[PDB]
């Protein structure tokens, strides 16, 4: 299956060129268009630019001086480069594969044909803080059952930056009475998040949250006991 | 904006300026804390997994604005919806349209959870109380919290809830925790307050 699967540093600081790179399987990247769009939190989608191994590339006026789009066919990748970034540059990025089709008419209409392209495989997307903050990692603590047959049960993630984590239970065997809470920004200018599992209450299966701090490199293992 | 519709019944969505030349309009479908996803292209065509509910307005008439039209809608379809707009008239769009947050009313109340501190939270000689707020409908809350009966006056933070689902965090020392016979999370919606409290 086409799968693009985006990476980048989480965290940059302002006047620091973002790099970020686009890891594609199930297709070869000369073979399409490829996109890169970002999404800051609440906005809409902004297209940064498409690039093809043709030369058929075309970047976002507003970005033309700070961006560079390019494409490995060694590794099978898409990257991108984003030079002097502020805040402004926080967001979501994301890669796609971009396809492209022409609205033809008669001769008569000639000066209104156009061409026009479509996002139709994109990555999960890469999250991009741009601040001068420095990185935290998180803390990790249970969050021990204790009390409808049924008892609650979760992982505390304590104060780390910037965004994003990622919280999984028992590796992802447990995807089902899951709820991971949004994260909360804090007064001190750091995250917390927390996610719970619904579970019945008989000493069975064993609980364990797995938290991955990308921004950071850190990866914990918790587990979760009454 | 925001466009509310129960299930079964039609949603519409309306996205970017009124059409001056031809137009081809891209629609894209964005589920909480998922990428987008291509709805729909060239105005009315639909990629593979995307049924017959959800159509474009002709990219037709001029002076007029495009239309997402979706019917027969259900609880999966509740995200946020974005048009690129190509228009033969003028400049490449390189930011999407404004987007349009669907609302499905299958319908209310909070359910919440309230932990104390862990013992590994408190053998690192902090402590975290943990007031978990979710499955309401609408999505206004304010949460209070109390030390017995007295209004606590610092180290809350409560998120501002999403798609609802929110959180609120009190932060005491681990003596503050075990000084108090107790600790409230109080919940106030729509009209009602729902309170739990623990308890070293």
């Amino acid at each position: 299956q086409v799968h693009l699967q985006e990476s980048g540093p989480g965290l940059v600081k302002p006047s620091e060129t973002l790099s970020l790179t686009c890891n594609v399987s199930g297709t070869l990247v000369r073979d399409n268009y490829w996109s890169w769009i970002r999404q800051p939190l609440g906005k809409q989608p902004e297209w940064i630019g498409y690039v093809h191994d043709s030369g058929d590339t075309n970047y976002n006026p507003s970005l033309k001086s700070r961006v560079h789009l390019s494409l490995d066919k060694s590794k099978n990748l898409v990257s991108l480069r984003l030079t002097g970034v502020t805040a402004a540059d926080s967001a979501i990025y994301y890669c796609a594969t971009t396809k492209h089709g022409r609205r033809i008419y008669g001769v008569v209409a000639f000066k209104e044909w156009f061409t026009y392209f479509y996002m139709d495989v994109w990555g999960k997307g890469t999250s991009v803080t741009v601040s001068s903050a420095s990185t935290k990692g998180p803390s990790v603590f249970p969050l021990a059952p204790s009390s409808g047959g049924t008892a609650a049960l979760g992982c505390l993630v304590k104060d780390y930056f910037p965004e994003p984590v990622t919280v999984s239970w028992n590796s992802g065997a447990l995807t089902s009475g899951v709820h991971t809470f949004p994260a909360v920004l804090q007064s001190s200018g750091l995250y917390s998040l927390s996610s719970v599992v619904t579970v019945p209450s008989s000493g069975t299966q064993t609980y364990i949250c797995n938290v991955n701090h990308k921004p950071s490199n850190t990866k914990v293992d918790k587990r979760v006991e009454p | 904006t925001f466009v509310s519709v129960a299930p079964g019944q039609t949603a519409r969505i309306t996205c970017g300026e009124e059409s001056l030349g031809s137009r081809s309009v891209i629609w894209y479908q964005q589920r909480p804390g998922q990428a987008p996803s291509l709805i729909i292209y060239n105005n009315n065509d639909r990629p593979s997994g995307i049924p017959d509910r959800f159509s474009g307005s002709p990219g037709s008439t001029f002076g007029t604005t495009a239309t997402l039209t979706i019917t027969s809608v259900e609880a999966g379809d509740e995200a946020d919806y974005y048009c690129h707009i190509w228009d033969s008239r003028r400049p490449t769009n390189w930011v999407f349209g404004e987007g349009t947050t669907l609302i499905v009313l299958s319908q209310a109340a909070p359910s919440v959870t309230l932990f104390p501190p862990s013992s590994e939270e408190l053998q690192a000689n902090k402590a975290t109380l943990v007031c978990l707020i979710s499955d309401f409908y609408p999505g206004a809350v304010t949460v209070a919290w109390k030390a017995d009966s007295s209004p606590v006056k610092a180290g809350v933070e409560t998120t501002t809830p999403s798609k609802y689902a929110a959180s609120s965090y009190l932060s005491l020392t681990p003596e503050q925790w075990k000084s108090h016979k107790s600790y409230s999370c109080q919940v106030t919606h729509e009209g009602s307050t729902v309170e739990k409290t623990v308890a070293p």
